RNA sequence: CGGGCCCGGGGGGCCACGCGCGCGUCCCGGGACGGCGGAGCGAGCGCACGGGGUCGGCGGCGACGUCGGCUACCCACCCGAC
RNA sequence: CCGUCGCCGGCAGUCGAGAGUGGACGGGAGCGGCGGGCCGGAGCCCCGCGGACGCUACGCCGCGACGAGUAGGAGGGCCGCU
């Protein structure tokens, strides 16, 4: 009953865990987002066995499923009704997303316009 | 010239929307709304555009004259087709194929005009 | 139309060579030199609607989709399931006793009838012995024992295709919301056609089971593994 | 015209890939299949004479 | 009636000495202790049947609380029985030294 | 106009079919000829040996002339004169066979690489199975699988090699255009030897792998490609 | 691993003009088409000289 | 179980041998062999070890309890880890 | 499968009518295969008026080889802050 994508390939992720920064567990001052370890004795940088894995380009996802939502679509961010019609001809491979700033009165009109224009909206329940 | 104007508006344009890993374009006579040299409703000597009508019945086919390329008040001639869905498609098909008026935007004008009529059908829950 | 005139040695190699087959076909004398509808006319609904209407069938579509999918390349193999060649394991000849390994009738000892068209094995337990009726069963979920009954001079009815045993469907004509619970059609009932084909086949299999001694009690027991036996050491 | 990658098949296992490279391989093959069945029928005549 | 599967032990994963590869398990089937004795088992379906807290669905019955991880015996490992087995999801290490069923499905007898 | 342009189109597709069936018959008869020529060679070595045993004499065969080298030792810690010789044989990676032509220039540089290569004298079955299973070409510096004879004939065709059977005869009977045929082959990529190496680090005649095992290299090729 | 060196793999060479001049970029499209679809090696010389820097492209006097 | 397209002349197997005229060479008027001559294309069915997978094959289960989904949620075990 | 490098790779032919390993003619002389009464010869598409996608050319498509790295160099950043 939902709008279906055009095709739906099997999406294969080469890795599903995030890359945490080395020693982000040991400290609150170290946040988890990644910094490349530059240090002369670092056993993460030197890639010992049993350590934290470093991100590199080999983990890159298959570029016909890249940026694909887990239900076949790709995401486009919208703010008002008149930039929703750029998805009129991208119907079965891109889905609209009302941005966070758009008020409750105005995202009524985006939802029913996209319903009569066959565009899937990812968050059509946001001030209800 | 269409190429010389394209080298200006390729990356710098008010109609150009660049958000997450995809680019769109919002100029009026643009089928597909894609930022492309073939589909651009401003730079070519002859363009095709289709839009919904004044009220929600029909499609407005707008084409571009030969003559007044620097006269924007009179450069476009607008036609409202309000047939059934099958013969409004053979109408747009004849305006492109029989005149040889820009016959690469032909099927893109049919995909848009079919999808613009399905928007006008009464929605069922 | 003649036969192939070229016997096979192995698959994809004929026995007779290229010029040898020029002369078996007599191609030296058998050689040769040189050499809708889409629109109908349909009559008038007049008067002064003058002229018949030329109307085509195959009209043009009312709605193209937004995007299409490009078509595939070509494959040169890859037949449908109805055209696969059927293989039967060399242990299994008509009349052997099978040990059903998988269904509701796990462990039963049934007697193998004809093999059907879709590769499935038409099997009967004698229903009077172990309550397995005429069913299909799959080849690779079945152990062939070495015990044989001569089912030559036994007439299997010819309306016993794959379509005879295929399950039946009804749901769901004209019902759209789930409030009315329906306790019908999930009960299977035996038809009279199903019930007398069993009697037509048990009538002539049973005199050959009562022929050899104590095959009956063998065909009434179920198979099992105990603390001794290991199946790589058993003899089937 | 797009020439994509042709999957390399083994002519030592796939017969019509061998015949596309060596058409004579069919003629060797029918000569060695017939020669091995002619010698095999000739050795079960030696066995069916000295018995 | 009757057991109808052959009983095997989950020994460990396919491993070196200081590396283990959890995608391939190592099984010891009771009764076979030589590599020439193991050709019977080389395509056989195999299951790890265990119980958990919540109910799950049962194909052919009401919801039990048994759960199954299915696998296949792929090849032999070593010179004394010891097949290795490929499961659909990798076996939990809780299972090491417990029962794995070996099933007699797809048959070649 | 329009009917005459079909008939000129159907006759140029007819000449190409006639040219195609003439070229298929050429490579058919070249391979029937080479089959005779290999029986010429193989039976002659037996007859020359038998006529010497009758007279109480010895027949020393021809010193062989086709070798097949295989790099057995990897790329870590290799001395520079040895490292330069291995990249003149195109052995840049471990298990990377190629054919070489034996003479005094090539034998004295195979002695420089004794502990890195294993080599010997291949037979006709070994040169068939390497070309068919693992023979790729160097076609404008790409590595192209030899899936059709037009790939061989477009490069080596000016030397007379127009099918894969001619290429095998040019390698095995080390002909006048051996150099261009061997260099056409991208050097081979063999797997690890199935069943083990029996002590890689030492010479074949003292229990290992290095150097010249002479016709036992054929026993190595079977379990490696 | 292979025994090769990688320091001269990427060959340093112009393959487009570095300028953003749109009349220059527009007759690069003309000569890149003419260098592809023609056997002429004149067009392959003129194409790469359009790529060049000003100091690799000096003034030619009338004399 | 040599070579000479198994030289050639005479008296069961194999052949990727198969139009006629017209010239050529060779052999015993007859042949055989030609890469030789100025003149236009066979058609239709199938089958496939043939430029990378398909089925024109199938079964079971289902709203107050199950189905799938989840990670900087928690816990457990094996292995690795200063 | 991801990237890089190489192919000075391909695509402006969106050419459902585009089509050429040369083509036209235009008389001089002729064949076959067509329409015999031994005399003689163009079909310029269409019963269907129709036939997916593409080419942000700073784009898109292909093919092959390749991928350790401190100090250091260089590029890309639809990474982020004012
Ligand atoms: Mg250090
Ligand atoms: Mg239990
Ligand atoms: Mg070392
Ligand atoms: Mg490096
Ligand atoms: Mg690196
Ligand atoms: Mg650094």
């Amino acid at each position: 009953a939902a709008l279906r994508p055009l095709v739906k390939p099997k999406i294969v992720k080469k890795r599903t865990k995030k890359f945490i920064r080395h020693q982000s567990d040991r400290y609150v001052k170290i946040k988890r987002n990644w910094r490349k370890p530059r240090g002369i004795d670092n056993r993460v940088r030197r890639r010992f066995k049993g350590q934290i894995l470093m991100p590199n380009i080999g983990y890159g996802s298959n570029k016909k499923t890249k940026h694909m939502l887990p239900s076949g679509f790709r995401k486009f961010l919208v703010h008002n009704v008149k930039e929703l019609e750029v998805l009129l001809m991208c119907n079965k491979s891109y889905c609209a997303e009302i941005a966070h700033n758009v008020s409750s009165k105005n995202r009524k009109a985006i939802v029913e316009r996209a319903a009569q224009l066959a565009i899937r909206v990812t968050n059509p329940n946001a001030r209800l | 010239s269409a190429h010389l104007q394209w080298m200006v508006v390729r990356n710098c344009s008010s109609f150009l929307i660049k958000r997450n890993k995809q680019t769109y374009s919002t100029e009026p006579n643009n089928l597909k709304a894609r930022n492309s040299f073939r589909y651009n409703g401003l730079i070519h000597r002859k363009t095709v555009g289709v839009e919904p009508a004044a009220d929600g019945k029909g499609v407005v086919v707008v084409i571009k004259r030969r003559s007044g390329q620097r006269k924007p008040a009179t450069s476009y001639v607008r036609t409202t087709i309000n047939k059934n869905a099958r013969a409004t498609l053979s109408s747009i098909r004849h305006m492109i194929r029989k005149n040889k008026y820009r016959p690469d935007l032909r099927m893109a004008a049919i995909r848009r005009a079919s999808a613009i009529l399905r928007s006008q059908k009464p929605v069922m829950v | 139309p003649h036969c192939s005139r070229n016997p096979v040695l192995v698959r994809g190699i004929g026995r007779y060579s290229r010029s040898a087959m020029y002369s078996r076909k007599a191609m030296y004398k058998r050689k040769y030199s040189a050499a809708v509808l889409a629109t109908v006319t349909k009559p008038v609904g007049g008067d002064k609607n003058g002229g018949t209407r030329v109307v085509k069938l195959r009209k043009m579509p009312r709605y193209y989709p937004t995007e299409d999918v490009p078509r595939k390349l070509l494959s040169h193999g890859k037949k449908p399931f109805s055209q696969h060649v059927r293989k039967l394991r060399a242990s299994i000849t008509p009349g052997t006793i099978l040990i059903i390994l998988t269904g509701r009738h796990r462990g039963k000892r049934v007697v193998f009838l004809k093999q059907l068209a879709s590769g499935l094995l038409l099997v009967t337990g004698p229903l009077v012995l172990n309550r397995v009726p005429l069913r299909r069963t799959h080849q690779k979920f079945v152990i062939a024992t070495s015990t044989k009954i001569d089912i030559s001079n036994v007439k299997i009815p010819k309306h016993l295709t794959d379509a005879y045993f295929k399950k039946k469907k009804l749901r769901k004509p004209r019902h759209q919301e789930g409030e009315i619970f329906d306790t019908e059609k999930e009960k299977y009932e035996i038809t009279e056609q199903r019930k007398i084909d069993q009697k037509a086949v048990d009538s002539q299999i049973l005199p050959k089971i009562k022929a050899i001694p104590q095959l009956q009690g063998y065909l009434r027991s179920v198979f099992a593994l105990t603390n001794g036996i290991y199946p790589h050491k058993l003899v089937f | 015209k797009i020439h994509r990658r042709v999957l390399k098949k083994n002519p030592l296992k796939n017969l019509r890939i061998m015949l596309k490279l060596n058409p004579y391989a069919k003629t060797m093959r029918r000569n060695t299949i017939l020669r091995q069945a002619r010698n095999h029928k000739l050795r079960v005549d030696k066995a069916a004479a000295a018995a | 009636s009757g057991r109808l599967w052959s009983k095997a032990i989950f020994a460990g994963y396919k491993r070196g000495l200081r590396n283990q590869r959890e995608h391939t398990a190592l099984l010891k089937i009771e009764g076979v202790y030589a590599r020439d004795e193991t050709e019977f088992y080389l395509g056989k379906r195999c299951a790890y049947v265990y119980k958990a807290k919540n109910n799950t669905v049962t194909p052919g019955g009401k919801p039990n609380k048994t759960r199954v991880i299915w696998g296949k015996v792929t090849r032999a490992h070593g010179n004394s029985g010891m097949v290795r087995a490929k499961f659909r999801s990798n076996l939990p290490a809780k299972a090491i030294g417990h029962r794995i069923r070996v099933m007699l499905y797809p048959s070649r007898i | 106009n329009f009917a005459e342009l079909k008939i000129k189109r159907l006759r140029k597709k007819f000449a190409q079919k006639m040219l195609r069936k003439a070229r298929r018959k050429l490579i058919y008869e070249k391979a029937k000829h080479y089959h005779k020529e290999y029986r010429q060679m193989y039976r002659t070595e037996i007859r020359m040996a038998r006529m010497a045993r009758k007279a109480g004499n010895f027949y020393v065969p021809a010193e062989p002339k086709l070798a097949f080298v295989i790099r057995i030792r990897g790329i870590n810690g290799v001395s520079p004169k040895v490292r330069k010789v291995l990249q003149l044989l195109r052995l840049r990676q471990i298990f990377n066979g190629t054919f070489v032509k034996l003479n005094k220039a090539s034998i004295n540089m195979l002695r420089i690489v004794e502990p890195y290569i294993a080599w010997g004298y291949p037979n006709l079955k070994s040169v068939n199975e390497l070309i068919y299973k693992r023979g790729y070409g160097k076609i404008n510096k790409k590595r192209i699988a030899l899936t059709d004879n037009a790939l061989i004939a477009r490069s080596l065709g000016k030397y007379g090699i127009i099918c894969m059977e001619d290429l095998i005869h040019e390698i095995y009977t080390v002909g006048k255009r051996f150099k261009e045929a061997n260099n056409f082959l991208w050097p081979f990529k063999l797997s690890s030897p199935r069943g083990g190496m029996k002590k890689k680090t030492t010479h074949f005649v003292e229990g290992g792998d290095a150097g010249n095992r002479e016709d036992q290299i054929n026993r190595l090729i079977r379990r490696m490609n | 691993g292979v025994d090769i060196r990688h320091n001269k793999d990427r060959k340093v060479r112009r393959k487009e003009p570095k300028s953003q001049d749109i009349y220059l970029r527009l007759l690069v499209k003309l000569y890149r088409f003419l260098a592809r679809r023609t056997n002429s090696t004149f067009n392959q010389v003129v194409l790469k000289r359009l790529f060049m820097s000003r100091t690799n492209r000096p003034p030619l006097s009338l004399s």
